This record gives structure tokens, sequence and C-alpha cells, in this order.
């Protein structure tokens, strides 16, 4: 009974910037490891960043190392990725990936519906 | 033996124990950054020095053959010297000894097995004695750096190894063996002594060359520790520390001394030294120079098998062969690999590729399972060496598994491949597997589980060792995170702690087997049909009801046997189809394991010693079989020995001896029994009793003077007609001396013209005898006697002799 929704609500960047929330309902979002991915048209699925626990260990993609910065809100909410500078290739959707919660039973991988994000 | 495996598991654990203090100051990042330290050329130098002990070795066989005086060819030599000391250096008795695999080789090449058991007695003592006296010499050489590496006084370590020099060429040269030289050498280089018994020891040349490549050996050994190491000591204190190491693992009977050689080394070398150097100068030293030894005889050995004995449209049953000893080593390893890749961390980078792509409660869910299926695999490696087909299914599933579960782990390239080459190759050997038994009932000796103790201990020290970074909580085993590594390793130490404790108590737990009865008449009838279809008259011995019976439970098939002592001595080859033989000897052989009673057989046919063998019997002769050929037999051609035997003929046929034959059962019993009674004026096992039913089985045949009963003899027959036997003979007293020979040319020529090919004198025994059976110029073939693990036989002889009577 675990749902993930997304909004990010993006049209055009063009070197802007713009955020993305992921609503999260079964799992408290404090010790579940969770993160971001991408799924370029025609392309194959590539991932963008990731939160750990705690918010304190996040680890970016390659291409993406200082350009966004995603941050956990902590409680049992959302968590915000956030666009950034003109990136062509970012003209995709963006998945929300959870893989770990706090439950010990829990084996299956939870995505989001996805956003179409373009420039 | 409980008590040898309970010291020896002390002795591993207390090695254990020592081991863990002595690498208290290292981290693993430290181990890990001395590992990659070793220079190529160091590892390339390593590899040679390998070759060159191997080498050396192969002298090591080549005198050790010329001592026993077998000749072999050098390619046969070559390979049995690599394959034995690279099996026997790996694991101890544990899977395959030395003494089993060139049992299996040189057997094979048609060798008898006294001289194999000498020559596996010479090797042992010759590194047995060589050790001492290299130790001293090393001493005596450099004590200036002994009496430091080994923390006592230089005077106490002169003297001593002084004193062990005195004493060794006093009496283990002159004082103890020239003062008693002995009359004459057997083989070319022997010095048989006097004592107790005589005693099989080599010249002073064969000693001397025996000592050099001793020597060589040990030097080719401490030179691949010595250049795996960057900073060492003198070569000849570490020469004694490691000759003094090798001794202490031997003799601790521990696979290869791995717990106590390393506790050595690390606690004789540790403050001159550098410990993470140490360590990883000792860890690829055994990897080198013992695990990939094994690795390679066991590939040779299955190239053996593949090659000799499958390109070559054999069609036979595939026994005593290689696949199933070193499939079971092989799957050991599987199995100890994966317990040890268990308590390690993953590597970081691909953990983290892998936790990108893979719930991370599925790893952790593959962690635990892989973990279980090694330790599963690693106990069902004892089902494999005993060739059972469900045993083989179920291990290579379960080595598919580990593999999958391997590459869902930590990414491993390493596991999943080694597992998946196991697993194929296993796969390839599925015909030397064919007994349909039950896992469930498969007898466990304590060493296996003595080894696997052993094994899951090594593990939850690799865990303790490598995951020290983790402080320890009580919240560690509720904890389950991706980069959490350390409860990981403890919840797969702790369930495969709880898996192997569950399957030991309900090993330990089952119910005894019921104790040996004697046959009801359902399963006498049972025999006697089997007897009759089959073509052995020598098993109609069962029918006299004082030996149990083990039916095979397919069709057709029975085993006589008694049990004296703590011994299940059997008769003759299990009596039935050649398909179903070596099923019962195993059937045999888990009965006996059972009942913690020694398997041992008697007068076995020569055909059958693949299957003595590879139950893990050793061949012994001791008598010879007379068969007289019914073939031609003729009547006209004479000789020196056919002529008295026609004048025989001619005059009991002028005297009135004529001899008349009987169906079974209807044959006068009273003058038969005055005549066993004139004749004995009672025994078993070989003979039988006189008992009406006994007799009724068989037909008698009964040879009359002047009209009366005086002699007659029990006849075998089989529904095949190929072969007829003569199961027992009494003649009266006051017959004469024609009686006897008169009765077995009368049995003789009816049996021919019935058109039987062959007949049966009986067996006679090796060192008065056989100058009447050989009158009637049969073919002779040797009987053997078979003794388990070549125990004494001496034992075994005089229980069979006992129970004779």
């Amino acid at each position: 009974g675990v749902q993930l929704v997304e909004s990010g609500g993006g049209l055009v960047q063009a070197g802007g910037s713009l955020r993305l929330s992921c609503a999260a309902s079964g799992f408290p979002v404090s010790s579940a490891w969770m993160a971001w991915y991408r799924q370029a048209p025609g392309k194959e699925r590539e991932w963008v960043a990731a939160i750990f626990s705690a918010g304190q260990k996040t680890r970016y993609a390659d291409s993406v190392k200082g350009r966004f910065t995603i941050s956990r809100d902590n409680a049992k909410n959302t968590v915000y990725l956030q666009m950034n500078s003109l990136k062509p290739e970012d003209t995709a959707v963006y998945y929300c990936n959870v893989k770990d919660t706090g439950h010990w039973w829990d084996i299956y991988d939870y995505w989001g519906q996805g956003t179409q994000v373009t420039v | 033996q409980p008590i040898g495996l309970v010291f020896t598991l002390l002795l591993f654990g207390l090695a254990l124990v020592a081991c863990y203090h002595l690498l208290r100051e290292i981290d693993p990042g430290a181990l890990h950054d001395a590992i990659a330290d070793v220079p190529r050329p160091a590892l390339l130098g390593a590899l040679s020095a390998t070759a060159l002990g191997f080498v050396i070795l192969l002298g090591y066989e080549w005198s050790a053959s010329r001592f026993a005086g077998v000749t072999l060819p050098m390619r046969s030599l070559a390979t049995g010297g690599f394959s034995a000391f690279a099996i026997g250096n790996a694991v101890g008795l544990s899977l395959l000894s030395g003494g089993s695999v060139r049992y299996r080789l040189y057997s094979r090449h048609g060798i008898g097995a006294a001289e194999i058991a000498r020559m596996t007695l010479f090797a042992s003592l010759s590194l047995g004695c060589a050790l001492p006296v290299l130790a001293a010499l090393a001493a005596l050489c450099d004590l200036d750096d002994a009496a430091s590496a080994l923390h006592l006084p230089r005077a106490l370590v002169a003297v001593i190894a002084i004193a062990v020099l005195s004493l060794a060429v006093g009496l283990v040269a002159f004082l103890a063996r020239h003062r008693l030289p002995g009359e004459r050498p057997s083989p070319d280089s022997l010095l048989v002594r006097l004592g107790r018994r005589s005693l099989r020891l080599p010249g002073l040349r064969l000693s001397l060359l025996q000592l050099l490549i001793t020597a060589l050996d040990v030097a080719a050994a401490a030179t691949v520790l010595y250049l795996l190491l960057p900073e060492t000591p003198p070569f000849a204190a570490f020469l004694l520390v490691y000759l003094l190491a090798l001794a202490a693992g031997v003799l601790s009977h521990v696979p290869g001394g791995v717990g106590v050689f390393e506790a050595v080394l690390l606690a004789a070398f540790a403050g001159q030294l550098g410990a993470a150097p140490l360590a990883a100068a000792l860890l690829l030293y055994r990897l080198i120079y013992v695990v990939l030894p094994l690795l390679l005889a066991c590939l040779l050995l299955l190239f053996l098998e593949a090659r000799r004995l499958w390109v070559t449209r054999q069609a036979i049953r595939v026994a005593s062969g290689f696949a199933a000893p070193i499939l079971a080593i092989l799957v050991f390893l599987s199995g100890v690999v994966l317990l040890f890749s268990g308590a390690t961390p993953a590597i970081d980078t691909r953990l983290e590729h892998l936790g990108f792509l893979i719930p991370h409660r599925l790893i952790d869910a593959s962690h635990l399972v892989a973990s279980l299926i090694g330790v599963l695999c690693l106990l069902l490696a004892q089902g494999l060496r005993r060739r059972l087909s469900a045993a083989w299914a179920l291990t290579l599933v379960l080595l598919l598994v580990g593999a999958l579960l391997s590459l869902l782990k930590g990414f491993d390239w390493e596991e999943a491949s080694l597992l998946s080459l196991t697993a194929a190759l296993l796969a390839m050997f599925r015909r030397s597997f064919y007994r349909p038994s039950r896992l469930m009932e498969v007898p466990f000796s304590p060493l296996y589980v003595g080894a696997s103790i052993c094994v899951v201990g090594a593990s939850v020290w690799l865990l303790l060792f490598a995951n020290q970074d983790v402080h320890y909580s009580n919240q560690l085993w509720w904890q389950f995170a991706l980069d959490a590594d350390a409860p990981r390793a403890l919840r797969a130490a702790l369930g495969s702690c709880l898996l192997l404790l569950a399957l030991a108590l309900g090993w330990l737990l089952r119910a005894a087997p019921p104790a040996i009865r004697e046959p009801n008449a359902e399963e006498l009838q049972r025999a006697a049909r089997i007897i009759r279809h089959s073509d052995q008259p020598d098993g109609g011995l069962a029918l006299t009801g004082d030996k149990a019976l083990l039916f095979h439970e397919s069709d057709d098939a029975f085993l006589m046997y008694a049990r004296r002592g703590r011994s299940m001595i059997a008769l003759y080859d299990p009596i039935g189809p050649a398909m179903q033989r070596a099923e019962l000897i195993w059937q045999f052989r888990d009965l006996c394991d059972l009942h913690h009673a020694r398997p041992v057989f008697y007068q076995v046919r020569a055909e059958n010693l693949p299957f003595y063998m590879d139950i893990g019997l050793t061949a012994l002769k001791l008598g010879e079989e007379a068969r007289v050929d019914l073939l031609r037999f003729d009547l006209e051609n004479k000789g020196k020995e056919m002529k008295d035997l026609r004048y025989t003929w001619n005059r009991g046929q002028r005297d009135g001896l004529a001899l008349e034959f009987h169906e079974p059962g209807q044959a006068p019993l009273d003058e038969l029994k005055a005549i066993s009674d004139a004749w004995l004026g009672e025994k078993g096992f070989s003979l039988g009793r006189f008992t009406p039913a006994y007799l009724n089985f068989f037909r008698i045949a009964i040879v009359r003077h002047q009209g009366k009963p005086v002699a007659f003899a029990n006849l075998l027959e089989t529904d095949s007609r190929e072969l007829a036997s003569l199961d027992l003979m009494r003649v009266h007293p006051d017959a004469p001396k024609l009686t006897m020979e008169f009765l077995m040319l009368g049995l003789i020529l009816h049996y021919k013209a019935q058109g039987h090919a062959r007949f049966s004198l009986g067996m006679v025994p090796l060192a008065g005898l056989r100058r009447f059976k050989d009158k009637f110029q049969p073919d002779w073939e040797p009987r053997y006697l078979a003794v388990p693990a070549g125990l004494d036989p001496l034992v075994a002889l005089a229980d069979t002799a006992a129970l004779i009577a």
C-alpha cells in the first residue's frame, strides 16, 4: 500500500531552473534509500541523483555532479530535486525510485509515474 | 577416532585464537596494500619455485619407486607423483589421500598393493626423518640468529641441535641399523634388518639421495616463501622456522596444516618483520603452493578420465574413477569459497553499481541464501564421493543457484565464474554417480562434521578480522542497509551456524539401524532363486542359513556376511549381475559404517577389485582357485599326469565303484550322515553343515563300493549352465584312495557331458597341499581378501579363522 506521486510541471527551461517533488506515503522517508532516474526518448535508462540516509549521503550522476542539488524534507514528506542550467540531454521523463525502506520484508522496487521534463 | 577429532578441533581453534591475537594490529586495508605491493617478478619467481619443487617431488616418487622395486614408465610415474603430492598436501585424508590416489593409479597400471603401501610409508617416513636433520643443520649453521628468532639462548639451541644430530647419526644410521645389517636385500637398494619383524629400510646410497631430494624440496618451499616476502631474515633462520612450522602443521593432522603453520610463522617473525608484509606473503604462498597445485591436479585427473576412459567406448559401469572423489573436493572448495566470500564486504564500486539496479533487501536475502547454499554444498560434498545420483542433482542445482546469487550479491566475477566452471565440470561427469540411495540415510563420520565446524570457525574468524572497522552493537542484527556490510556478514554467519547445527543434531539423533538377524525361509527361497538365475555356483553357501543376507532392493542380488567382533566379514563377491554388484558393495559399506564396523571381504574375484578399491578396501591376495576347463578335456590326449588319471578311471570301473547321481532332496540320508560321521571320526561359513534341508536344496551324488554307499559330495549348478562347483566332500575312511580321484573325475566327466564349459575344483591357500588339485591340470586364478584403508590384515585373518569354526 505504498505510493509515489510526482509533480514537476516542466515544459521549457532554456537554461533556467525548475523543481520536482516526489510524494511518499508508506515509508517515513527518513531511513529509506531513494533516488531519481531518467528515461530519454528512445534511449536506455540512466540515473541522476540519490539520497542514502538521514539526508547526509547524496551521490550525483556523472553529468550533474554540480549542476543539481537534491534534498530531503527529513520527515514523512516529499523529497525535492531541482532543475538547473540548460541540459539538452535532460529532455526526458524523470522517475522516482525507492529501493529500501525501514521494512526488512520489502523486496519490491517501487517506481513513480514520471514527469515530462523538456527545455 | 573421536578423541583425535576432538584434539584436532581444539588445536585448530587454539591456532585461530592465537592467529587473531598476532594480527590484532593490522587493518584489512593494510593487508590489501601489502598484497598489492608484491611485484610481478616476485610472482614469476614464486611460480618458478613451485615448478622446481614439483620436479623435486617427481624425484621423491621416482626414488620411492626405486626403493619399492616397482618398475613404472616415466610418464606414469611422473603423473602419479604430481597427483599424489598435490592431493595429499592440500587435504589430509579428509576426502582423498595420497595413498588412495596412488593406489587407484598403480593398481590400474597392474601393481600389487603391498608395494604401493611400502612406497607411501617410505615417502612419509623420509619426509618425517628429513625434517629434523635439516632443522638441526640450519641451527648449526646460523644459531646466532636462530637464538633470536626462536627466543631461546643460543647455548640451548646449539646443544639440542648437536644432540639431535648425534642421536640420528648414531642410532638412526649405525648403532641400531649397522649393528644388525642383515644377510641380503630383496630389491636393488634395501637392507632388511633384524627385530620383532623384518624392516625395509634403504641402503646408504638411497638414503643419501633421499636426504638430498628432501633438502632440495624444503629449500624450494622456503625459497618461494622467502622471495614472496620483501623484508627477509637470513635464509638459515628462515628455513629453520619454516621446517618447524611444517612439522607442527603436519603433526596436528589438520588438512594442509593451515591453522598451525601460519600461527608459527606469525609468532616467530612478528616483531622482527612487518605484520602486513608477512601476512600477505603467507597468504600468497599458501595460495600459490597449495591451492593452485590442487586445482591443476584435479583438472589433470579429470582430463585423464575424460580422454582415457570416455573417448574409448568402454560401455561399462563407471566406478573406481577419479570423477567422484575429485568432484567432491571441487565441491568442498566451492562451498568454502562461498562461505569465505560471505564474510568479506563487497567491493565498494561494484556494490554501489549493483545497488543502483537491484533492490537492497534482495541483496541481503541473496547474501544470506548464498551463505546457506555454501554450507549445503560443503555438506553435500560427502554425498558426491559416495556416488549418489540425488546428491549429484542437488549439488549441481545448488551450484547454479549459488552462482546466480553471487551475481545478485555484490558483483563477483570470481565466485560466479568458479562455481559455473565447477557446475559444468560436475555435469559433464553424470555417469560416475549411479546409486539411487537417499541422502538422509547417508552415514556421516565425525571427520566431515569436524571439517564443517573448522570451515565455519574459519569463516567467523574472517568475519571478525575483515569487519573490524564497524563497532559491535545489538542493533547491528536489526540493521538493514546497502552500505552496511557488517550486519550482512553477521546474519550470514548466524544463519550458517544455525543450519549446520540443526543438520548435525538431526543426523546425530537418528535411530540406530536394526541388528543382524538370521534369514528366514522366505529369504532362503529368494536367495535360492537368485542363485539359480545367476551364474556363480559359489553363492550356494548362502542356503546353509548361517550367514546374514543383504538383498538388493531392485530385483535380484544378495551378499552373505557374518559379524565377528567389530568386523563384518563377508563371503564371495555379491551374487547377481555386474550392474547391481557395485551397488550392493556400496550398500554393504554403508551398512558397516552405520554399525561402526570394519568391512572385510573374503575370496574376492579379480574382476571386481575396482569397486573394492573405490569404496576404500585394500587388495590382499591370500589363495589360488583351481578351475578345470571342461571345454576340451579330451580323453585321448594324455601326458604324465593325464595317463594316471585314466588309469584311475579304468581301475575304478573294473573294481566296481559305479557312481550314481540323485535329484535334490531325493537321496538316502541315514547312510549319508553315517558317512559324514565316519569322515569326521561342526564348521561353517566356508563349507556348510549336514542339514537335510541344506543338502535337499542341491543335487547329491553318491558313489557305491560293491553296492554300499561309501562317499558323496554336494553339487552346485546354475540355470545358465556356465560353471559348476563342488560344495563339500566326504569319503568313508574304509574306502581306498582310488575313491576320491574317481569321484572327482566322474563328476568332471558328467559335467562335461552335460555341456558345462567350466568346472571349479575349489580354492587352495597360498603358502604341502595343491599336489592333488594340480593333477587335473586346471586353470588357476588369484583370489583376494579385501581389508579397509590398508589396516592390519592379521586381525582380519585371525577373526576369519576364529569364525570359520
